[PDB]
């Protein structure tokens, strides 16, 4: 439930004030605060790359497989923005590799078209979907293609042969 | 141009171009829209072609999205604060909550950046709850009043609040309640409390609004004015 101490705690996530967020984790700000469009301290900080306030959020209890109101995870956020290490930290962590957001993306998908090809293998090594389609039926070799990324086209194109 | 227009001159032209991509779903029905347009953002008028790229023929009332469709385009006088204007190159994003008055709800974000004569925005929709047999999933909506956002400061940011009305074929209407809450990337001069009023149409379509255009006026005052 809402508190003063999350909205604090969700502002100094937002606004990359690494040490506030310690300060108000210290004196008992819910890890968990979500905002109005479901949005976690975690979410914020893997959005923005601070690593070390993840890796702190995770160690005090943050939901690493929050969604957001659109379905978005921390995961998604992290391949989006190309954040290597943010993603390696919450698969460790337990994220769901293959974590459908509202339009039926995944870490992948969004990878893929961010053109994020040192994430895009860690997220295959870790059993990420290939052969995923979102709601409109494209699978991440599609949306790379789209944006033009074509050596993570081909590494999806051999990932994508079947036995 | 007065003082406070040219302060932002250098960045914000008096022409500027509209690249925005939405991806949305409304009652479980998932959709992309495409748009281009252009605006005057000191005249505070914006135009906007919309094209369905995924998710065609929309279920839904079309007036849901107009809206989502950048207050860098409003007009505003020298002695308020331009929170948005301010805001550029770097920018600023938006969060939005619009209840409607049979408990449909829509929950929107979009970022708004600028790349050299055109702002780009990212937008995400979701609508829920929405009655099958009401004017939005049964399309009988005419369109938006004019309306006027009441625009202030909470939390060193900026909230504008609307209560709106859907118009609706008939003659009736629907209550809408907007609440908004506008982020800008940078420090900026904030406004006091203050108006912007508003009026939004669909100029053109086809028959199931898989193209769309959609024009806005707005113009800020304060409430004496």
């Amino acid at each position: 439930p809402g508190s003063d101490l999350g909205k604090k705690l969700l502002e100094a996530a937002r606004a990359g004030q690494d040490d506030e967020v310690r300060i108000l984790m210290a004196n008992g700000a819910d890890v968990n605060a979500t905002d109005w469009v479901g949005m976690t301290p975690l979410h914020l900080a893997a959005w923005k790359g601070h690593l070390e306030i993840v890796e702190v959020l995770l160690k005090t209890g943050a939901d690493v497989n929050a969604h957001d109101v659109f379905g978005t995870t921390p995961l998604h956020l992290a391949a989006h923005r190309g954040h290597l290490e943010i993603v390696e930290v919450l698969l460790k962590a337990g994220a769901d590799v293959n974590a459908q957001d509202m339009v039926g993306k995944t870490p992948l998908h969004l990878a893929a078209y961010y053109g994020h090809l040192e994430i895009v293998e860690v997220l295959l090594k870790h059993g990420a979907d290939v052969n995923a389609q979102d709601k409109f039926g494209k699978t991440p070799f599609d949306l790379a293609i789209d944006n033009g990324n074509e050596d993570i086209a081909e590494v999806l194109q051999k990932a994508a042969k079947l036995n | 141009v007065s003082k406070g227009e040219e302060t932002t001159m250098g960045v914000i032209k008096p022409d500027m171009k509209i690249k925005l991509k939405m991806e949305g779903n409304v009652n479980g029905h998932a959709f992309v829209i495409e748009g281009e347009g252009e605006g005057k953002p000191y005249d505070g008028t914006n135009t906007i072609n919309l094209e369905v790229k995924e998710g065609a023929p929309l279920p839904f009332s079309y007036d849901i999205l107009t809206t989502a469709f950048n207050r860098a385009f409003t007009k505003y006088p020298d002695d308020i604060p331009n929170y948005f204007k301010q805001s550029f190159p770097e920018g600023y994003s938006w969060e939005r909550t619009m209840t409607f008055e049979d408990k449909g709800i829509v929950k929107v974000k979009s970022d708004i950046s600028m790349e050299e004569d055109s702002f780009i925005y990212e937008i995400h929709l979701k609508g829920e709850n929405f009655p099958p047999n009401g004017p939005v999933m049964q399309k009988k909506t005419t369109g938006w009043d004019a309306s006027t956002e009441r625009m202030y400061v909470r939390d060193g940011v900026l909230k504008g609040d609307v209560k709106h009305k859907l118009l609706l074929e008939g003659g009736g209407h629907h209550r809408v309640d907007f609440k908004t809450i506008y982020r800008a990337k940078k420090a900026v001069k904030l406004p006091d409390y203050h108006f912007v009023d508003h009026r939004i149409e669909i100029l053109n379509h086809d028959k199931d609004y898989n193209k769309v255009t959609v024009y806005e006026s707005a113009v800020a005052r304060n409430s004496t004015d």
